[PDB]
């Protein structure tokens, strides 16, 4: 199965310091991709879809961008809410596959 | 009321146009497009090429610019269309030399001339292009399937010669291409269904 | 106005299997597809299969081959899962999307089931 | 040198022009050509071959029955089957066949067609049916002998498992022609067999079929 | 009645004469060769066709990959060119109606309904066993089947003839082709006419013969 | 005089186009041409010479070793020497080669390669060893018995001295091949003699060796 | 997967730019640029022509001029391309007589035209040019090293015509050589080594 490399698999930042989220493909899927929301309650929620698409409802916070080998996910303004396990996902072709993932953290002492 | 013309070489050979594409230009203090020049795209070559199964012809391309208005008077610029043949690996450093190599072909051509025309001939390693292709791209074992990496004739390359000009009109180019030499195998069904997307054959219905 | 809807555990023994439940409400059934993706304890998303609503039309992991069977109901708009022979090793979070024409998105997801299976 | 002088109409772009250009890639030399079977020079060897029309077309008909038409046991003497237009830019059972999907690439058409019937039901189902043709402003036939006025042929599903039917050159360009069809006696079938059979309709296209003026395809999808 | 002898076994089959020509020619050699090795008839495992069956369809050489001798050449060398001679042979009663439709589709690009998504390997090679037309009148690819006749095809009839004979050359672009990637050929099998009986439900089986006739073989290893 | 009308695509700049300009010095006669030896009047004569393979690229290998492969007396049975993956746009002993370096000026080739070994120790040494080749997806050797389904010849050290091996027309564009040696018998030298020898590979091209598209070269330096 | 162009002619032969330099032009109140046109400059092409030792082509020099933007629109300049050959001293007294001497060979442009296009002949003392000269310049003992006074082709010199002209343009010249009628002897292995400098053959590593 075509595999979704997805890094980093953490970082830590607080509020703000927008931080983009690149994953890479073996091969090309073209347009077609989608980015997940994953709450800790266990409720999932898409957010962006096939690049600068967006859902409507969500905040424009969330965007995202194409250099063409590859999928990056920008937020513009982070949150303590926005704090999840975001993942990139290909469904252009049969079996859709899943990233590695990435779980946010807050700096502390 | 009440076979010269019904051949296939006057059948699938017209102009018609397979890319269209302006940028916006008004004050940068980059400008350039690239594309695989594909009949998948324009949806009447499409279908009228989804009749048969492997063709053979040479593509003949024209790049015809117009310059739009956003009184000054419009300037004569001077444009660069590079051919990128398949195998070219594209590191990208703009300002410094990819383009200028001598091994791609290029050609120069001002805004008010004859269209530039040249004639790409045909490059495969197989006899002929491969329009429905059953199986996966090279050998991944779960390679991408509908997409055959036998047969890519490369990415058209164009670009101003010229640097910043303190204008704010955009340029648009127009891209024909007329096939010529046109061979034809194995006719099938025409396709009813609307096209859902361009990389595989699924239809909505 | 449109929702999914998988309430429930059902924690079970080895030797039989449970069959999930995932109905839908707020659009036509028929013309839309049906997914399913699997959260395992362990942060596994795996991915389960799709079937088609109109026809029994299924796709399968390699994995996951021999294991899961789709089937749907177009009468009362719902969706089955049955696996066999599940064992002490499976444990995981079962949700079920739907799709469309276009992106065939996942926008729409369940609220998740507790499957914990032991000997 | 030579003194030449441009003529009125130069420099410019046409798009139905063929004239020699310069090459982009010069000494290379393209693969040769291997022999590949169905070699296609013209577009009318695809009218040619034979082609399903759908009969069935009415409402609530949607898929692999669109192409039979039911006949059970019940039917009585003298039932109109169906009735099928001539005419490709409208939709009949031609909308969608190889002589009509090539012709809306074009305008004008001019040839002489072909029908052929078959019949998919059993071994020993009898009876007899009427294969007529309506002339362009024909006067539709009421019943029977008004279709029995023109070019006509009785068919026995007993005999011949087959239809050879040549229509005389229609024409069209941008209610002329039918075909009638009804019941000649009843389907006798026997206890065993089913009641209801069926048929497919084929069209082709023959040596005199001409086309030109190419245009664009009216249908988008 | 006539039988037809190719290699070491054969089959009982109906009179053959003016057998369909694949696009009006044959697979000669290409200007060590397997008419001894791998020749035979290869037969399939029967299908049961009734009233509500959509169809079947097998690629070339899709349901060959692992068949008695030739499933030991398919992974063995490097590139093969190879042509194919289709029998099938549908017998039934004089009591049975319907229609079986038998055509060659040379590279068939299968499809999904209302989706964008392709498929995937396991769904396009499905080895022997075959697959099942989802909608067979739209024919999956998203053509018409009104029109799908342009490809060679013969009709089986339980009227006139209950069996059928296609012979496939060697269709592609390239002289020799990957064994288990690409498809050349597919064979399709479609019920324009459904079943009918006087029982509520009847069995028909149905027979596939193919056999990979004058081909060859490079890149020895393993 | 001749009317004329401009084209379109007239007067733009090819980069690839062949016709005569105006001369810059007319009336000037160039110098006589004297012969000069060795006239290279194709690419291919070029390929076609020896070139040197370096099969000893490893970790921390630099400088004049890289060019063979150490073999010593305290070897055991069936070890495995090297193998040599046959791509040329990737690194593999291939690399810099007379017909590598001129195919990176390409990208399609196709053509028949040959390989000859060269043993360079003592003239007392003895032991035998073996001479394989991978088919694309031939399924690389595990030890030696997978490697003996293919074409294969047993070399000896004391009899021949040179390695004649033909592969048969490799292929490749924009894991297929590879070459496997492993120890037949052990090493036997005498006292006086050292106890390690080295070999050295090379590599040409056949008459059947093509070359076309021509590009620029991967390597800047 | 699965010897016409493999030719020396078709090989060296490419049109590749071997002279790129823009003047700024804003107020003067000088505009000119000479250079010896050799293959060492140019990393690509030079690298091709290394593989080889003596050469005999016939240089075919092609100037493209852009007028960037530093709205008024763009005037059309006149512009001056002469080619120096070997011999002639330069003692350069601008404003006056050098450049419009009848023997050195010259040729006028516009702007806006097909570009000027001139083919230099084979000047040379020898039989063909040296690449690889193992020796050093002329008979100094101790003279230069790796330069051969034999070989020279000249200067390509190049002004615009017309005086001052109050823009502030500036002026993008391009020079294009593709060689033609090309001999080949002594094929030699390729530097894999980056160039460290032009003017001799030491390498980094």
């Amino acid at each position: 199965d075509i595999q979704m490399t997805q890094s980093p698999s953490s970082l830590s930042a607080s509020l703000g310091e927008r931080v983009s989220l690149t994953c890479r493909a073996s091969q090309d899927i073209g347009s077609s991709l989608n980015w997940l929301q994953q709450e800790p309650d266990g409720t999932i929620k898409r957010l962006i879809y096939a690049t600068s698409s967006l859902d409507s409802g969500v905040p424009k916070r969330f965007s995202g961008s194409r250099s063409g080998s590859d999928y990056s996910l920008t937020i513009s303004s982070l949150e303590s809410e926005d704090f999840v396990d975001y993942y990139c996902l290909q469904y252009a072709s049969f079996p859709l596959t899943f990233g590695a993932g990435t779980k946010l953290e807050l700096k502390r002492a | 009321t009440v076979v010269s013309e019904t051949l296939v070489e006057n059948f699938l050979s017209r102009a018609a146009l397979v890319s269209k594409r302006s940028f916006e230009y008004k004050d940068h203090t980059k400008n350039f497009f690239k594309w695989t020049i594909n009949t998948r795209s324009f949806v009447q070559l499409r279908r009228k090429l989804e009749l048969f199964t492997y063709l053979r012809f040479d593509a003949e391309i024209t790049i015809l610019t117009t310059v739009a208005v956003n009184y000054v008077g419009l300037p004569d610029l001077t444009l660069q269309a590079m051919f990128v043949p398949t195998g070219a690996l594209t590191p990208e450093k703009q300002d410094s030399f990819h383009w200028q190599s001598g091994s791609n072909a290029s050609v120069f051509f001002k805004i008010s001339d004859p269209p530039a025309r040249i004639t790409i001939p045909f490059m495969c390693i197989n006899s002929a292009y491969s329009v429905f292709y059953d199986g996966f791209a090279g050998f991944e074992k779960n390679g991408l399937y509908g997409i055959n990496p036998a047969d890519t004739i490369g990415n058209l390359c164009v670009r101003i010669v010229n640097e910043h000009q303190p204008v704010g009109f955009t340029v648009t180019v127009r891209v024909y291409m007329k096939p010529k030499h046109i061979k034809a195998w194995a006719p099938r069904p025409p396709r009813t269904l609307p096209y859902m997307s361009i990389a595989n054959a699924n239809y909505k219905g | 106005q449109v929702q999914l809807q998988q309430p429930g555990a059902e924690l079970v023994m080895p030797g039989a299997s449970v069959k999930m439940s995932c109905k839908a409400s707020g659009y036509t059934f028929t013309d839309y597809w049906m997914h399913w993706v699997k959260q395992r304890p362990g942060q596994g998303l795996e991915w389960i299969g799709a079937i088609d609503t109109s026809d029994s039309y299924t796709t399968y992991n390699r994995k996951f081959k021999g294991k899961a069977t789709l089937t749907v109901d177009e009468s009362s708009s719902t969706a089955y899962m049955q696996l066999i022979s599940l064992t002490s090793e499976d444990s995981a979070v079962y949700y079920c999307a739907r799709g469309g024409g276009g992106n065939s998105p996942f926008a729409y997801w369940g609220q998740g089931t507790l499957v914990t299976v032991s000997a | 040198g030579v003194p030449t002088y441009l003529l009125p109409g130069s420099g410019q772009f046409l798009t139905t022009d063929d004239h020699s250009s310069a090459p982009a890639l010069p000494c290379f030399n393209p693969t040769p050509e291997m022999h590949i079977p169905g070699q296609v020079r013209n577009m009318l060897e695809v009218v040619q071959v034979e082609s399903m029309m759908e009969i069935n077309n009415t409402e609530s008909a949607v898929g692999m029955e669109r192409l039979k038409v039911d006949i059970s046991a019940l039917t009585d003497v003298d039932q109109l089957l169906f009735n099928i237009p001539l005419d490709i830019q409208l939709d009949g059972p031609l909308r969608n066949t190889l002589v009509g999907n090539i012709s809306r690439y074009y305008t004008h058409w001019s040839g002489s067609l072909e029908m052929t019937f078959m019949f998919c039901g059993s071994f020993m189902a009898a009876g007899k049916l009427i294969l007529c043709y309506t002339p362009p402003g024909g006067s539709c036939p009421t019943t029977r002998e008004t279709a029995m006025l023109g070019t006509h042929i009785v068919w026995d599903f007993g005999l011949q498992s087959s239809v050879t039917l040549i229509i005389p050159w229609i024409s069209g360009s941008h209610n002329v022609g039918y075909v009638t069809c009804f019941m000649q006696t009843n389907l006798i079938v026997p206890s065993e067999s089913s009641d209801t059979c069926s048929l497919i309709g084929f069209i082709a296209a023959k040596d005199d079929f001409s086309l030109r003026l190419m245009r664009d395809s009216p249908d988008i999808g | 009645v006539l039988q037809l002898k190719l290699g070491n076994s054969a089959i009982v089959t109906q009179e053959a004469a003016n057998y369909c020509c694949a696009y009006g020619e044959w697979p000669n050699y290409l200007p060590t060769q397997p008419e001894t090795a791998t020749d035979r008839f290869y037969t399939l495992k029967s299908v049961k066709w009734e009233t509500g069956s959509t169809g079947w369809w097998w690629k070339l050489p899709d349901a060959l990959n692992n068949i008695g001798m030739f499933g030991q050449n398919v992974q063995h060398h490097y590139l093969y060119r190879s042509g194919f001679l289709i029998h099938v042979q549908c017998n039934a009663t004089k009591f049975h109606q319907g229609a079986l439709l038998v055509v060659a589709i040379p590279e068939h690009q299968r499809g999904a309904h209302n989706t964008n998504t392709s498929p995937g390997f396991d769904d396009i090679m499905k080895g022997e066993e075959g697959g099942t037309f989802n909608h067979p009148y739209v024919l999956d690819d998203g053509t018409s089947l009104a029109c799908a006749t342009i490809f060679p095809h013969q009709w089986i009839n339980l009227r006139t003839n209950n069996s059928a004979t296609i012979v496939l050359p060697w269709m592609n672009a390239a002289p020799m082709d990957f064994p288990l990637r690409h498809n050349q050929w597919t064979l399709a099998i479609i019920p324009v006419v459904p079943l009918g009986t006087r029982t509520t439900s009847s069995m028909v089986p149905i027979t596939v013969s193919i056999a990979p006739m004058c081909c060859e073989f490079n890149g020895l290893r393993h």
